[PDB]
RNA sequence: AUUCAUAAUAACUUUUCGAAUCGCAUGGCCUUGUGCUGGCGAUGGUUCAUUCAAAUUUCUGCCCUAUCAACUUUCGAUGGUAGGAUAGUGGCCUACCAUGGUUUCAACGGGUAACGGGGAAUAAGGGUUCGAUUCCGGAGAGGGAGCCUGAGAAACGGCUACCACAUCCAAGGAAGGCAGCAGGCGCGCAAAUUACCCAAUCCUAAUUCAGGGAGGUAGUGACAAUAAAUAACGAUACAGGGUCUUGUAAUUGGAAUGAGUACAAUGUAAAUACCUUAACGAGGAACAAUUGGAGGGCAAGUCUGGUGCCAGCAGCC
RNA sequence: UAUCUGGUUGAUCCUGCCAGUAGUCAUAUGCUUGUCUCAAAGAUUAAGCCAUGCAUGUCUAAGUAUAAGCAAAUACAGUGAAACUGCGAAUGGCUCAUUAAAUCAGUUAUCGUUUAUUUGAUAGUUCCUCUACAUGGUAUAACUGUGGUAAUUCUAGA
């Protein structure tokens, strides 16, 4: 293969955010596929980006190959790219991290335990331990 | 609590099954075009009978009706510019005498043979279901794609599809393989 | 139903946000405000169908919760306050400013607007009265009322209230020979001149408006909105100046479009 | 259109409301007191308007039944006056008084395998049949009644009592309500996972932040609906129509390609699948298509073989 | 868009009904099953009975903090369990048993009324012929520690 070219249509300056937004559509004639996170190196040398503030959320390639159209969005100042954006994005390129939690079963069930706990349950845990004991 | 895609069907099975003038009809339709079954033709049948239908309560409503002259030149404006009808034959008279050959002559794989480039409808069919044609750019493989009466000059090999070049296809891979794997040495 | 209702799903509600009817199966459901939720417009439908500026609820929740979006000269915080006809939302990080004007198709639209001319807005005054301790005061359409106006500001009448601190100023008779926008029914939308109204006591005096075009109609006097003399509407009229075009010269004029 | 809005007088009231609240800012004045004053907001607050609603309400419109022709008024049925009660009109109730009200233009009664509508099927029309079910409206949480709180409930993922079920036991007492999401039993001709998540659409809350079996995403899924793979071309030899065209053959040749496998990347909340694609993947018992039919309706046998009987010919064929 | 064909039928003609044909966003069931998009689904009999899990909770600069909680301005100042306070829990979602001028649809009415909330306006008058206004008083939870009950989202007393 030779080359990809990205072409950046329909593009909307948002002060509100802070942000551009665009459709970002691009010709690879041979490779296979996008390739995203160069596509994110070659938006963030287009305008001026400093590609972990930029972030390309939609694609899909054509049928029978070659073009490829998604939306993706810019950013500057990574610390407002940090903020206005939602967090499973973030942790999807890496400048995040993924919480651990118990899953949906598991906190509805410890939330409807406590709902029988009245207060810290200290009374309880002290009660329970002198009336187990004898 | 979410809203109804909405569906329909476009084809229609015929009132009397069994005549032996419509069963020779159909399968003289179907070796003259290389159809798959019955469906075709009934479909054809459906669409050329709503387009009747529309032609008729239009014509029974008045001469320089607005409602018969907006729809009637959207109607006459569509089946010219899929070409079904002729150039110079604008008039509802001439598309309440349309024929389904009219229709299947409009076709992906009739053009594709009427080209060239097949010799042969059968051979168009399963060339066209192997992804080998562009349209435009655009890689097609329905047999029933109705091409426009612009796009015409533009069905041809694609950029894959190695009678439009680059990197002929696997069969002919192992073949050249094994001859520089066994005959090369 | 044991009380009042919170919800509003797609396929109820007004056709004139023009929502998809896949994609979701609620619709915004404008909270209680100044206009009506059948002929109002949030803030989320607005800022999310149309300028595309958001793409998805929490987006236009973070714009608007930075307070930026001003209606009427005053911050709004919610998803749903309802927008409604005549109203001056504006933008403080783009310096721009809109004036909700409905379309002649019907929905409503996106009138652009310079910095002057966004500090006033018209209000159909619908009923003046004698207030509590003898004040007079009228209220409008808007849900906006005014102590001690002018006494010739009559019921069905126009009043201009600025933004500052109401305090209207100069204000519109009703007559033959006013220019006239029209907000309700089948012929929404379009503006004229009044020629005649004819009154039926026991309700819903009729009006007959003439077009620019010469095209006469009538509609119910709830719909009128008198926007000042002929030819010298105080406000900017919306694209196409409200001609109501019929299909065949939208037609012509749709392919006189294509070409260049 | 008013005894309307509003104003005034005389009073009256277990005298309602008229800010003892909070955040962020450090401005100004001089008699320099830690004196005076001052911003930007938050939360309340009486009344009126507005919005969200609510409740009553005018006209007109429903399926079958006359083997339903009289019905309502003892115990309100229709009307008057006055009171009570309600947010309020009103026989809504009470006291008293009138004798009315509906109907062959079908009252009243009975039946419904009846929730109503937007709508669906049915293409000459009008019609005939359906509408439990994605939207609008009503009703109900095993049956009834009653009720607290609250702006809004005669609420049942609130309470009390009774009835029918039924659970737990230390036998003394206690606790229930899937016609929410799964799912189980039963019933049937007849109907799916005790999955993942709030990323989307929205909603609630003091609220950008939490929560949502509302909803979305996957699993089962031939309810239904859309598009169309299971082969294409050549060469040889004959059969033809006839020097170019079709058919046949245990004749032959190389092409093409996805069903599948799968690096990868897109996709996604995370995944699966689709879109793209590295590499692999077709020589017939392969990667093999079935379901119905053949006297006429109604399309296609002047087929083949086998079994059983004959008081029929032959004689064991 | 507008075609019908067999049984009665012994030779004919009609009345006539039966059968055959086709559609179903109409249910079930049999055989077979490769692909892409799309996706209804315990309604019908039992509004029958339910094991277990989940389905309603909520915090900002802005009501209450001495958690003998986690950190890091001598009244407090950061974060932040429990509980008080405020709001919501009357929306959803499910089902179709009841219901025959009842519901419902179109169309009016409220000069016959209730409405938290939202939006807009709105309140120099208060005890007063001896007085906190540079600011009145009580409790009570949470908490500490003392206990019962087989058991309950039981709660007793300090």
């Amino acid at each position: 293969s030779d080359a990809v070219t990205i072409r950046t249509r329909k593009v909307i300056s948002n002060p509100l955010l802070a942000r551009k937004q665009f459709v970002v559509d691009v010709l690879h004639p041979n490779r296979a596929n996008v390739s995203k996170d160069e596509l994110r190196e070659k938006l963030a040398e287009v305008y001026k980006a400093e590609k972990d503030a930029v972030s390309v959320f939609g694609f899909r390639t054509q049928f029978g190959g070659g073009k490829s159209v998604g939306f993706g969005l810019v950013y500057n100042s990574v610390a407002e790219a940090k903020k206005f954006e939602p967090t499973y994005r973030l942790v999807r390129y890496g400048l995040a991290e993924k919480v651990e939690k118990a899953s949906r079963q598991q906190r509805k069930q410890k939330k409807n335990r406590d709902k029988k706990i009245f207060g810290t349950g200290k009374r309880l845990a002290k009660k329970v331990a002198r009336r187990n004991a004898d | 609590p979410r809203a109804p895609r909405t569906y329909s069907k476009t084809y229609s099975t015929p009132k009397r099954p069994y005549e032996s003038s419509r069963l020779d009809a159909e399968l003289k339709l179907a070796g003259e075009f290389g159809l798959k079954n019955k469906k075709e033709i009934y479909r054809i049948s459906f669409q050329l009978s709503k387009i009747r239908r529309a032609a008729r309560d239009l014509l029974t409503r008045d001469e320089k009706d607005p409602k018969r002259l907006f729809e009637g030149n959207a109607l006459i404006r569509r089946l010219v510019r899929v070409g079904v009808l002729s150039e110079d034959k604008k008039k509802l008279d001439y598309v309440l005498a349309l024929k389904v050959e009219d229709f299947l002559e409009r076709r992906l794989q009739t053009q594709v043979y009427k080209l060239g480039l097949a010799k042969s409808v059968h051979h168009a069919r399963v060339l066209i279901t192997q992804r080998h044609i562009a349209v435009g750019k655009q890689i097609v493989n329905i047999p029933s794609f109705m091409v426009r009466l612009d796009s015409e000059k533009h069905i041809d090999f694609a950029p894959t599809s190695p009678f439009g070049g680059a990197r002929p296809g696997r069969v002919a891979r192992r073949n050249a393989a094994r001859k520089a794997e066994a005959s090369g040495e | 139903a044991r009380g009042p209702k919170k919800h509003l799903k797609r396929l109820a509600a007004p056709h004139h946000w023009l929502l998809d009817k896949l994609s979701g199966c609620y619709a915004p459901r404008p909270s209680a405000g100044p206009h009506k939720l059948r002929e109002s417009l949030p803030l989320i439908v607005f800022l999310r169908n149309r300028l595309k500026y958001a793409l998805n609820g929490r987006e236009v929740k973070a714009i608007l919760m930075q307070r930026h979006v001003k209606v009427d000269g005053k911050v709004r915080t919610d998803t749903t306050y309802p927008a409604g006809f005549m109203d001056v939302i504006t933008l403080d990080a783009t310096n721009e400013n809109f004036r909700l004007v409905y379309d002649v198709k019907g929905r409503f639209a996106v009138h652009r607007i310079t910095d002057e001319e966004a500090s006033y807005k018209l209000g159909k005054v619908k009923k003046v009265q004698l207030g509590k301790k003898g004040v007079p005061y009228v209220v409008t359409h808007d849900g906006r009322t005014i102590r001690y106006p002018d006494p010739n500001i009559k019921v069905n009448d126009t009043v201009k209230i600025d933004l500052a601190s109401g305090k209207i100023t100069d204000f519109i008779k009703f007559d033959a020979g006013k220019l006239v926008y029209v907000t309700g029914g089948r012929n929404l939308g379009r503006i004229g001149t009044i020629v005649h109204k004819e009154r039926h006591d026991g309700g819903f005096d009729l009006v007959h408006i003439k077009d620019s075009l010469d095209n006469t109609f009538v509609t119910r006097l709830n719909n009128v909105f008198v926007i000042g003399e002929q030819g010298k509407p105080y406000i900017s009229l919306p694209k196409g100046k409200g001609i109501k075009l019929s299909i065949a010269e939208e037609r012509d004029r749709r392919r006189a479009q294509q070409g260049l």
